[PDB]
Formats: C-alpha cells, structure tokens, sequence
RNA sequence: AAAUUAUUUUAAUUAAAUUAAUAAAUAAUUAUUAAACUAAUUUUAUAUUAAUAUUAUGAAAAAUUUAAAAAUUAAUUUUUU
C-alpha cells in the first residue's frame, strides 16, 4: 500500500498547524482532504455549480419579465443551441445580445425547420442507355449541386465574379486538362 | 414378450399391397448389414511412433492437398516399404 | 491435457519455415523464436502430421 | 375402471337443478367430477346416460317437490341447454376464480401508483381465465369509480352478465345479472412487476 | 381416462419424429399448420372423442362375472383364442 | 423441476455429460440414414418403380392443415403428395398420374379414395 | 457378429477394466455408475486434435478396418 | 499481449503492408503489370527478372 | 375511389425502432437476456429490430423497458435515401458480413479466437501471395532451364 | 439445346440435387477435373459430400442457395457461411489460390464449373456452371470440372430464376450434393456410415421443398 | 423504508408510464406485414391507425415531411414489370463473382487495372473519410 | 422472410395473443361467441 | 487474537447440497492455467469446459411460509472503484 507521500509530501506546506509539523497527521488529512474533493468534484460540484449558472440566467431572464421556466423551452425551439454556461455569459458580458435572444423566443417567428432526411434525386430512375462520352444524370445533378455550394463559402478568388459565380464551366473544368 | 403369433391382422386380398412397418430391427438392423460398425473394436491404421516411422497415405493427402510451395515427394517413391529367387531383399 | 509442439533442430529462416506450418495449421497459434518454432494446441496427431511433411519436403 | 385408474370425471344427465359449479340443470349433459357426480346418483339428482335418457328425462320442480316434469331433450333443447350452459360457464368461472395482480407501490398509503383500469380487469380476466368479455359491462364499487381500484390487498368489482332472460336462469346462480370477479394486488419490486 | 397416470413412452425411432418435427415447425411457421393434432397438449380432451364417442362408457362398463371368464369350453373347442380371466381393467 | 446438481452437471456440459444428450438427433438406430427404396431391381427400366414409397405415415403425424373438403377430386391432393415425394417425381408428373387415376378408376374424390 | 464374440471373448479382462480418466470420447468418468466401469475402446489422451478442428476429413479418423476410432 | 486464452488476438497483432505501406504496394503492383506486359510479348527472359525482382 | 385498389399486391414488413427507456440493472435475468438479444444494455441504447415473429416475443416480454416505433419497409427505404427498385437483399449483399463485432460466438474466448484467425487469413493472405510469386517464378527458371537445352 | 463436354476417367463424380420454387428439379452430376487441378478439385469435392467436418462453419454445399443467377451468363452458388452470398471458404480454413490456367482447367466452356473468386489468389467455395463461352473469364477464373447430367436442369434455374442484375427473382438452391463415384468415392462412404450423421441440418422433407438452410 | 407518500408529480409521470407500455403493445399487435400495391402511391396517407391525435400536418415544420413527401409523390416503379425495367440497370462493383466486362460502352475496368490490394489515394480529411485498412474485408 | 411467406397472418405471438384480449381470435369458419345470433337481433 | 512491505490496473459471477462424539476435508462457487466453433432462426444473441488451486454452512427491500416468537427460519433477484 503506497500513500504517494512524495506527491504529498511537499504540498502540506499549506495545510495548518500540527499537519504541517508531523508527517503521519500530516498526510491523513490531506490524503483525505484531496480524497474528498476529487469525490466531490467527480459527483456534486456540477449539479451544484451548474445551478449557479441557472440562478444568474434565470433572474437575467427575469429582468425581461421571461423566466427560466419559459427560456429554457423557448430557445430550444428554435433549434438556437446555446448552452446555460453560454446564457451566463451572455446576461453578464453581453446583456444586449441576450435580450435579443430573449425577444426572440417571444417573437412568433416560425421556427427553423427539422432537417430534410437525404432525397432520392429522380434520375435514378432513368437508365442512361450508356455512351462512354456522356456523363449519368444523376452524376452531373450531383456535381452541380457540390459546385454551386463550393461557389457558396467563403470569399475567393474562384474565377471571382459578383454574386454567384461561373458554374456551367467550371463543370467543365476537365475539358481545361484535354488536348 | 409372447412373440408376434395371433397372426397379423387375419385378412386376405389381391390387394394386399399396402403395409411395411417391419419391426423397426427388420429394416437395416435385423437385416444386420453394419451395426458392428458402431460396436466393433477398431484396427489402427499405421502408426507414427518416436521409433516406428510408419507412413500413412491417409495423412498425406491432407498435405498433398495443401496449397504449398516446396512441393513434396509422391507418396509412392517416399516409401521405404514395397532376380535370384523373385528378387533377393 | 493441453498440449503443444516444438520444432526444435532446424536452422535457415524459421519464418519462411513458420510461414509454411500457417498453411498447414491455418488455426493453431505459433510462434517463432530463435532455435525453436512453437505450435500451440496441436498434439501427438500434429506431431505425425509435421514428419508426413518433413518426410515430403525431403528432409 | 380399476381401483387405481377412475374416470376423474363421469358424463351425468342432471334431473333436478344443482346450484353449485359441478352442478348443472334439468336434463343437461355434463362431465362433472368422479366423487361428486358419485353421491348424485345415488341421490337422484342425475343418472348416467343411458339411451334411454338421451331423448327425454323426468326432471323436478319445487313446486310439487317430485320428479314429475318431463324435459325432452329435442335439438331445440339442446340449443338452449347450450346457450344456458355456456352463459353459466362464463359465470362459475369468474365467480370461482380468484384473479391476481403484481404491481409497483411505492409511498406510504399502500395504494397502487397506476391504478387499474376497466382494461386492466378484462386483461386479467381474459389472461388467466380466458374469459372474453367486454370491459363495458365491468362495473367498478363506488370507493374506485373515480380512481380505479388503486390500492393493494383484495379488491373486487363487479361483472354484468347481460343476456339471462331466455335462459330462464334465476335461483340457480347467486346474482341473474351480476359476478363478483375477485382481484388482488400482490405489490411486487421492479423485478416481477409491471406498468 | 385419469390425467394423473401417466407413462413413458420411448419409441424407438428418432429420425421418424425428427423429420416430421423439422416439418411440423416448419409448415406452423408458414402458418400452413393446422392445431387439431393429436400430439396437442389440450385438445386431447376433445381428440379421443372425435373418433371415439363413448369412451366413457366403454371403460365405465362393469362386466358380469359371467363374460369376464368365457365358458372355458369355449377355449378346449378353440372359439376364444385364449382365456384372460385377470385381465379385466380397461387401461386408456 | 430440473433442481439437483447432476441437472447442473448436464445442462451445462459438466464433468462426465460432457456430451450430455448422449443419443441426440442424427442418429437413426433403425436404417442407419440410407434411403429404403430398393434400387437393385430385375429391369434396370423399372428401378425407378420403387422410387416413392411411404416410410412412415408422412401425412398424420405431422398434422398440416389440409384445407380440402373430402369431395374434392383427387387432383386436388397432389400438392400434398408431393411435398413428401420430390426427387422421385416431378410435381407435373403427379398430376398425369393423380389424374389416370380419376379418369380409369371409379374413385374421383379424396373420401372415395378412404 | 461370430468374429465379434472372439475379438470380446478373448480379450484378457484388463483391456476391459476401466482404464482412464477420460472416456474415450472425452467425457470424465466418475464413479457411482457401474455402467460405465467398463471402458472397451481404448483411450488415447495425447492423439486427435486435428480432426474437428482443421477441416482434417472424416476419412483420417477411421481404422484399417474402417470402424471410426475415437479422440 | 499479455493474456494468452482470453483476448489473445493481441499476441498476432498482424497489419498487411499493402496498407501501412502505398509505395511498396505500388511497387508490387507496377511489376506486376511489367509480369503481364512481357507475358504478351514472350519476353522470358524480362518476365523473370520482373519476378526475381519482385520476390526480392 | 370506393373501390378495393386491383394490382399485382406486394407485401411490405416492418422494421421497428427501439430504444431502451429504463434501467436494464432493475430487471430480471430474462429480462436483460431479451434485451441483450436486442443489442440494447445501457439506457438510451437504440437498435433497429426487423418484425419477424421471434422478435415480437422478445420485444413484447420487455415492452415495459423499450419504446418501440415501427416503420413500413417504404417508410424505411426513404428514411434512407434509398431507390425504390433497389431491395434491401441486394444492398445487404454489398456489406462485407464482418462489419464491426463481426460474430457473436458463444463465449468471449470463441470471441477471441474468431478474431485470431480472422487476424490470421491476413498474415496467410500476403504469404499466399509471397509464394504465388515464387511458384509462377520458379516454374519459369524450370522453363528457362528446360528450354535451355535446346 | 446440346451440350458437349471433356470426358475423362477416374475422377470425382459429384451431384446436386438442385430445387428451385419448391419444384425439385432434378440432379446434376458434375465430374471433377482432378488430373489437372488437384488442389482445387478437392476443395470442391470435400464440400459436396461433408467429408470434412467443422472449420469455419458447416462445411457443406446441402441447403446453401444459388445466391447469384445471371440468365444466359452464369448460375452460381456456394458461399456455405452468410449463404445470402458475400463470403468465400476453403475446407483449408483460408481462401486459396489457383493452380493452373494451362488447359483444361482455363477453359470456361458452356457446360463447365469454374470456382469463382474474389481477388485472383483467393478461391474458395462459391463456384459457377458456365452457361456460355465466356472468353474473358479463360486465365482469370479456375476450371475445376464438367457438367455430366442435367444441363436441362441448369439452363432451367438460370430461366426461372435468374435476373440481370444478379440476384435471382426467386428461390432455389442445393437440395442434396452427394460423390457418385471417382477416387476415394467408397473410401468417403465408411466416412459417412453409421447411426450418427456427420452434419445435423433439417430434415430432408424440409431441405427439399420449403426452405433452402437460410 | 417507505413512509412519505410518493410525491404527486412521480405518481403523474408514472401514469404516462402505462400509457406508454399501452401505446407499445398497440405497436406490437400490428399486422407483420401490409398487402400493397404497386401502382397507387407508397403510401398515401397509409399509417397505421395512427389518427387518434394527429398532429404536424403542416408538411414542413413537420418531422416526417422528409419522409412522406416521397411516399405520397407518384412511385415511379409503378409494376412487377416496371422494376425489371428498373432493376436490370444496377450493377454490382464489388461482389464476389465473374462479370462480362464490354456490357458498357467503353469503361476499362479498375480492379484489373490497379491490382487488387491497392485502393485509389483518398484525401483523408474531416467531412471526408474513407475506409480505413482495406485488407481486413476479405472473409 | 415475406419471400418464403414465413412472416404469418395471424398478428402477434402466441404468448402475447393469450395475454391480450383486444387481439380478436383468429376464428375464421365459426363465430367467437359460440352460436351466431339466430334469433333476429331486430 | 495482532500483523504480513512495492499507485496509475485492463475481462465477469458467488454458492447453500452428501456429512460432521461440529467443522483443515466434498459438492457448488471463486481462483490460476488451457480449451473446441453441431440444426433450431434474426445477417440477433450467447462464460460452456478441461486441469489444478480452495480452513465457508445461512440470502437486503420485496412476494409469502413455518413459529407464544418477542426474530429466527425457510425462501430468491439484489449486494457500488
């Protein structure tokens, strides 16, 4: 049985008292003092601190006339996904910002819609009588929907016009590679 | 036990066509063709031994069977065991 | 009553020797080491398999 | 027939009119128990179906209180002492049986936390008595109208038995028209119970 | 007659019930199966008498002493194959 | 009530039961799992004769639910018939002798065939 | 049958006592079964571990006589 | 490994290197086609040292 | 259109979700058998269980610890982007059959000598292809050395 | 409909018993091409007659289904463990390479087996029976024997039965698989002799009509 | 022990317990199977006898409208036949097998181009991940 | 398993069809109460 | 009776019967070491064993059952790194 004295050797020079003078009083109770806090910190510090967090929110909710009761249902309706620890930071930091949240969810603003499951694009069910130069139509709906979304990101130099860029070329851009 | 007398069911006709149900043992049993083969004390094939070195070509198609390089000799010229009078030893 | 065997008088490469017992044991966990070449759970019908095959390789 | 092997139950033509669950009525065929049925024939009160009875049989009114009334037993007959046997069967079957529960308790007031329900009483019914029945005519005491049945130990609710007019049924059953069907609610841990 | 005396059979045949019980599970599973078979645990009550319509009294019929022991020179005539005087309890 | 230890010691395959249903399905004590159907026959054209023959009653012991009246004509039993009788004749086959049958016998139905 | 009687008959009983932990097939024999104090085949501890395991044919197991040996 | 009957399959750790390894599988793959181009052209002699390379 | 629809009828199972809503360590030892034939242990756990019959027993000794939901086999080949012509015994027939856990063999060692082997015909795999080298090559230098002499 | 073949003495005879629809149609008695490819001829002669027991799986062609058909292309079958046919074994317990294309053996002519394979060294249990000259599966995949009776019977399964796509429309597969004579076709018979079988499947009331040992 | 009595709110949310086990046993007491046919629509509007409560009619802010909006939308595969004029298409890539390679126009095949053991150079990335260690998919 | 018509017609396993009694009896050439209602209801 | 010295690990569990001038001995459990894939199903899910090591007689809350019990007794699911 090994009582990591060495790791707790040098750190009862914060204890009090008689635990800092002798060493067999001295580890007892900090090999119990640390043995309760990584026990407390595992299982009770949470729902504890994770409380606080709710109770400052929640009268920072209050102040609007909402309160938790009805936030904490109202942003999960519209899929906003902020958590408390967030809101907590928000009612502090940012008070503007979390009443604009707060409106939000009073607002009757149709909330997002649930994500469409994936779609069966109908040129499955054509059969491409196959030609070894024309490309499926069902691979060509793809890539047109993967281009117009790599166009969609980020401003760039990708053949950079206004708006929406040039797409019926760049589907072509192997034609670019051809002799 | 009293056997099977009080004849069978007492009837007759040309049909007479339709029944077999031998008594279950006069069917591949009491027609005893293999039922030692179960209840008979085997006889061993040749015996690898420490000492006895006796091939058998039933373990040897289980390598001539095998996907190996380094082939292996054929069984018949790996055997130690087959004109003066029909040949001297 | 759990047995394994030992091949233990060779010499060359045991892992182009081992890699040749695989084939014969695709299931019977072996190991090699430097004298020896260790096959697990194979017993003394395993053992008139190898000479079947020692005696076919020629050795 | 041997001393060792007896039939555990004997057909019986019945003469008078029995109250009891072995018992039947004028002129049915029942098989009912060997030690039973035993001490009718010698009391009169049913004979063993000889050809003869199989067409008509002097059954008994307690009016004159003798074996006067002649019930033949014509394939109309046998039409209403079938109706008149199955309904009575749905009746001493319930009435016989003892329906129990297995249920989650906790708390102090030792009441069952999901009360039953009207379902829950023809689910038990038709589950170990197979009797089929429709849970309209379950008619609950008035402590467990309003909650359901809702607490353990013995609880008992009462059936209606409808259509016992026609039959001509009465006196020989405790209620025409009801059955005490008898649950009880052994509180049982996650382990055995349900719900 | 009384379901509290029972045998046990042993007939000799395994492949004989396998090779139905590998069919019998096999057409209930297609739902081709019908369960008025014999071998059903509760309809026995009800199988004997389909075929059978008073069993009761076949069993429940006490026997005069007279026909329990055929006139004896019924057997030295040969009539009767062979007396059983003993044998008088109905097994079924 | 299988209690007791020797239940114990053969439901799990313990000590000495170790294959426990000593005599399990897939042994025949009786044929010994080869077909009887005699094939050594005088003419080598009417082997195919035996070919067919009922081993047992194929037909009670297993209870399938025959949905057919017994007034049906017999060419309405084929498709239990056969269902014992593949690899001795061919379903169409069964029914050009399960139909001889009905037109040159006297029998027509299935009660007449009992 | 008549060959069997002999190769029985004139085996000397010790070949018949029971002989091995292991019956021949495998199973571990107890007492308390006087059945099973007679062990005929032979047992052998140390041989058959390829059969069953190594898709070794059923063809090996058997003797010269063709009765099936045991492992 | 450390365990021997139970969880063993840790003593025979085995990954291919036609994984853990894309030039060598290449390598063997780009011979191989130089095995067939001079099994057509009958180019015994090249046909082996395709081969004595490769096995090498 | 008040008339029983006429077609070729096809016939569609269902496939039921299931999650497990309480504790599976509150319930007996069958009852944590059937939902360990379900793949369901821990609380929230969610397997997609065919109808079969032999599975609407399991379910339903356990239906006080699952909250099943069923889907139309149609319902199902939508809730994946799949093709209606497209089956399901043709996709199945795509996946290798050692997807992860491969077998479930009748005790952890069984296990772990499923895996062994299979850890094996990898290591025989490229051996078989090591010599397959060789014995195309050697019956070349026998060829070479054959035709030499003439 | 003719169908000439390669005859040949003294090798392996072997049957199935094919049934398709729960209409049993027959057997096709295939040879066994053992004088060229002995390695692979055995292979599929231990399977169809159960001499070699447990490996990976049951070890046996009875019951498995013809889980691809191609009409006028290929009818085949195996694939004895996962019979919806996605797996490939060898009685060795791993998946084998070919021997020999030299002739006879790389051939695929329109009433001959070949032993069909997932990457060019790895032959195992799924074979097919050549229903056309295919001359670009000559090299690729080994010839292991000949259809001797019933081609009527696989030019059936492959109408009935088969799709372009691969995967059949129906049901059928391998009622029985049986060694009707060749080397070691008695030796095999001692092997198989006696009260208890060597493999337990449903009974052959089952196997036959209803259900192919899915 | 048990000496206060079970606080209202379990007892509540106990009674959505039995009705959650009365709303499975309606789940497992459905027919296995649905007699369908191939010409109507998948399902138009075909649930169950789910239309107790119905609710999210609103075909989008509605679960199932990733679903039913192609159950109800005309199937195309409208006949036994139209499927082999369907199914007749499809290949198979991987499975284990022989194949007639010139069925397309022009395609030259891959796995008798790169061998077998070499799979294409997939970029490995974050949205984009490939089967990892091939060689452990040939059982 | 609808290939082989194994999936049955009759919804619900046995055990469970004798423990719920709103699965009607699958019944099919008789009524389930016994004789049906000869005498006109009306 | 009191003790029996080396953290960061890497496969699980209880059992409850034959007997005792009343517990060193046996089952069963646990343990160390090792094993082989027999129809039953899903393409589900499965710790089954051998060989040795073994100073043990009594199971929360239930469900009930003996007993003036006034608990003991039977019971059988728990039994936290």
């Amino acid at each position: 049985y090994y009582r990591a004295t060495a790791e707790l050797d040098r750190l009862r020079g914060m204890l009090r008292g008689r635990a800092r003078l002798e060493r067999k009083v001295g580890l007892k109770r900090i090999t119990f003092l640390m043995r309760t806090q990584t026990r407390y910190r595992v299982e009770q510090k949470a729902h504890w601190e994770r409380a606080i967090v709710r109770k400052n929110v929640d009268s920072a909710a209050h102040e609007h006339g909402s309160g938790w009761q009805h936030l904490r249902n109202d942003l999960a309706r519209q899929n906003l996904m902020l958590l408390p620890r967030t809101q907590q930071q928000l009612a502090q930091y940012e008070p503007l910002a979390f009443r604009a949240v707060m409106e939000l969810c009073a607002s009757r603003v149709a909330p997002p819609p649930p994500p469409m499951t994936a779609q069966v694009p109908e040129e499955a069910y054509a059969t491409r009588p196959e030609d070894p130069k024309v490309a499926h139509p069902a691979a060509r709906r793809q890539l047109e929907e993967c281009v117009e979304r790599m166009l969609c990101t980020g401003r760039s130099d990708v053949l950079q016009r206004e708006g929406p860029r040039t797409t019926q070329a760049w589907m072509d851009a192997w034609k670019e590679y051809d002799l | 036990m009293a056997g099977h007398f009080n004849p069978t069911p007492q009837a007759n006709s040309l049909a007479a066509t339709h029944y077999a149900h031998t008594p279950e043992l006069r069917h591949m049993a009491d027609g005893a063709a293999m039922s030692l083969s179960g209840q008979r004390i085997p006889l061993l094939k040749p015996t690898l031994s420490k000492w006895s070195r006796q091939l058998r070509s039933d373990i040897y198609d289980e390598l001539l069977k095998l996907p190996l390089r380094y082939a292996l000799h054929d069984f018949r010229t790996l055997q130690a065991h087959i004109h003066a009078s029909s040949g001297l030893s | 009553p759990a047995f394994y065997m030992r091949i233990q008088n060779i010499e060359g490469d045991m892992f182009r020797f081992e890699e040749e017992l695989m084939k014969i044991f695709p299931t019977k966990k072996i190991f090699v080491r430097s004298h020896s070449v260790y096959v697990y759970n194979v017993n003394l019908d395993g053992r008139a398999v190898l000479h079947h095959w020692l005696l076919g390789l020629g050795f | 027939m041997a001393p060792e092997l007896q039939l555990e139950y004997i057909p019986i033509i019945f003469t008078r009119t029995i109250l009891g669950p072995q018992g039947g009525f004028a002129g049915e065929e029942r098989l009912i128990k060997r030690e039973v049925a035993q001490k009718y024939m010698s009391e009169g009160n049913a004979v063993t179906p000889s050809a003869e009875f199989h067409q008509g049989v002097w059954c008994y009114n307690p009016d004159s209180e003798q074996y006067d009334r002649f019930v033949e037993r014509n394939a109309e007959f046998l039409d209403f002492a079938a109706r008149k046997r199955q309904w009575l069967d749905v009746y001493w079957r319930v009435n016989t049986g003892y329906l129990l529960f297995g249920r989650q308790s906790w708390g102090q007031g030792w009441l069952l936390n999901c009360p039953l329900r009207k379902k829950d009483i023809a689910q038990k019914l038709w589950e170990q008595y197979k009797v089929r029945v429709d849970p309209r005519l379950i008619e609950f005491r008035e402590k467990d109208r309003r909650t359901g049945i809702q607490d353990l130990g013995h609880n008992w609710c009462w059936l209606y038995l409808p259509g016992a007019e026609e039959l001509a049924i009465d006196r020989e059953v405790y209620d025409n028209k009801r059955v005490k069907v008898r649950m009880h609610i052994r509180k049982m841990s996650s382990y055995g119970a349900l719900y | 007659i009384n379901p509290s005396y029972k045998w046990l059979d042993v007939e000799p045949d395994i492949q004989k019930v396998y090779r139905s019980r590998c069919m019998r599970a096999a057409l209930q599973a297609r739902g081709k199966a019908s369960m008025m078979v014999a071998g059903n645990v509760h309809y026995r009550a009800e199988l004997d008498h389909v075929t059978e319509p008073h069993w009761r009294e076949r069993v429940m019929r006490v026997p005069k002493a007279t026909e329990r022991f055929q006139d004896p020179n019924y057997f030295t005539r040969g009539l009767v194959p062979s007396l059983r005087p003993l044998s008088r309890y109905s097994y079924e | 009530p299988r209690s007791g230890v020797e239940w114990h010691n053969r439901m799990r395959n313990r000590n000495h039961y170790r294959h426990w249903p000593w005599a399990r399905w897939t042994d025949d004590p009786v044929r010994f799992h080869q077909d009887s159907v005699c094939h050594r026959t005088v003419s080598a054209l009417s082997t195919v004769a035996n070919n067919g023959a009922p081993e047992w009653d194929y037909y009670a012991e297993v209870g399938q639910a025959y949905e057919t009246p017994s007034h049906f004509p017999l060419s309405y039993t084929a498709p239990f018939i056969y269902q014992y009788t593949a690899q001795c004749w061919s379903r169409e086959d069964l029914q050009s002798y399960l139909e001889r049958i009905e037109q040159s016998s006297g029998l027509r139905t299935i009660a007449d065939a009992a | 049958e008549i060959e069997a009687l002999l190769e029985f008959h004139a085996m000397r009983p010790e070949k018949l006592r029971v002989r091995a932990r292991h019956r021949p097939d495998g199973s571990v024999n107890m007492g308390d079964d006087p059945n099973f104090w007679a062990q005929a085949l032979p047992t052998r501890a140390m041989d058959g571990s390829m059969q069953r395991g190594l898709g070794w044919s059923r063809r090996t197991t058997m003797g010269a006589n063709g009765v099936p040996v045991v492992y | 490994g450390r365990r021997f009957n139970l969880n063993f399959e840790e003593k025979f750790v085995y990954f291919s290197p036609f994984d853990y390894d894309r030039v060598f599988a290449l390598a063997d793959q780009c011979l191989e086609r130089a095995e067939v181009f001079y099994q057509a052209r009958n180019d015994r002699a090249g046909v082996m040292r395709v081969l004595q390379q490769r096995k090498e | 259109t008040t008339t029983i629809a006429a077609g070729p009828y096809r016939r569609v199972g269902n496939v039921f979700i299931v999650t497990c809503i309480d504790h599976p360590f509150k319930f007996s030892w069958e009852v944590n058998r059937m939902l360990r034939e379900l793949r369901l242990e821990f609380m929230g756990q969610t397997t997609v269980v065919p109808d079969i019959p032999p599975v609407r027993k399991r379910i339903w000794r356990v239906r006080h610890v699952v909250r099943v939901d069923q889907l139309d086999l149609d319902e199902a080949k939508a809730l994946i982007g799949i093709p209606e012509h497209i089956s399901f015994r043709d996709l199945a027939g795509q996946i290798p059959p050692t997807f992860g856990r491969g077998g479930s063999v009748a005790n952890p060692h069984m296990r772990s000598k499923m895996n062994f082997m299979r850890l094996r015909r990898m290591r025989l795999r490229d051996v078989m292809h090591r010599d397959q080298l060789e014995k195309r090559l050697l019956e070349e230098r026998h060829h070479a050395l054959q035709q030499q002499q003439q | 409909l003719y169908m000439p073949y390669t005859p040949v003495a003294t090798n392996p005879v072997v049957y199935f018993d094919i049934t398709a629809e729960g209409d049993a149609l027959g057997r096709v008695s295939v040879e066994l091409f053992r004088d060229v490819v002995p390695r692979t001829s055995e292979n599929f002669r231990s399977l169809c007659t159960g001499e070699r027991g447990y490996g990976q799986c049951l070890l046996y062609y009875k019951g498995t289904p013809f889980h691809r058909i191609i009409p006028g292309f290929v009818m085949q079958g195996g694939d004895i463990l996962t019979k919806d046919g996605r797996s490939n074994v060898s009685v060795f317990g791993y998946p084998f390479p070919d021997e020999s294309f030299e002739g006879k053996a790389g051939k695929h002519l329109p009433g001959t087996v070949g032993m069909a394979h997932s990457g060019p060294n790895q032959n195992g249990s799924q074979f097919f029976f050549n229903l056309g000259r295919n001359e670009q599966l000559d090299r690729k995949f080994v010839v292991v024997g000949q259809v001797l009776g019933g081609w009527e019977i696989v030019n059936q399964v492959v109408k009935l039965c088969g799709s372009r796509c691969g995967t059949p429309v129906s049901r059928a597969w391998i009622s029985d698989c049986g060694q009707s004579g060749g080397y070691m076709a008695e030796e095999t018979q001692e092997a198989l002799q006696g009260e208890r079988a060597q493999h337990v499947i449903p009974g052959k009331e089952v196997l036959d009509l209803i259900q192919p040992r899915y | 022990e048990l000496l206060h009595p079970l606080p209202v709110w379990a007892r509540r949310q106990q009674w959505l317990k039995r009705d959650t086990v009365e709303m499975n046993e309606a789940i497992l007491r459905e027919p296995y199977y649905r007699i369908k046919t191939f010409a109507q629509p998948a399902a138009f509007v075909s649930p169950r006898v789910s239309e107790s409560a119905a609710h999210e009619p609103d075909t989008q802010q509605s679960s199932r409208y990733g679903v039913d909006r192609q159950l109800r939308g005309p199937r195309r595969a409208v006949s036994p036949e139209r499927l082999q004029e369907l199914r007749e298409q499809l290949q198979f890539v991987g499975s284990i097998g022989p194949k007639v390679p010139p069925a397309a126009g022009a395609g030259t095949a891959y796995q008798d181009e790169y061998g077998t053991r070499l799979r294409p150079r997939y970029p490995q990335s974050w949205d984009t991940v490939p089967p990892h260690q091939p060689s452990r998919s040939e059982i | 398993f609808e290939e082989e018509e194994l999936l049955p017609r009759i919804p619900g396993t046995p055990e469970q069809r004798s423990w719920d009694p709103e699965i009607p009896l699958f019944l099919e050439d008789v009524d389930e109460f016994g004789r049906p209602p000869r005498p006109v209801a009306g």
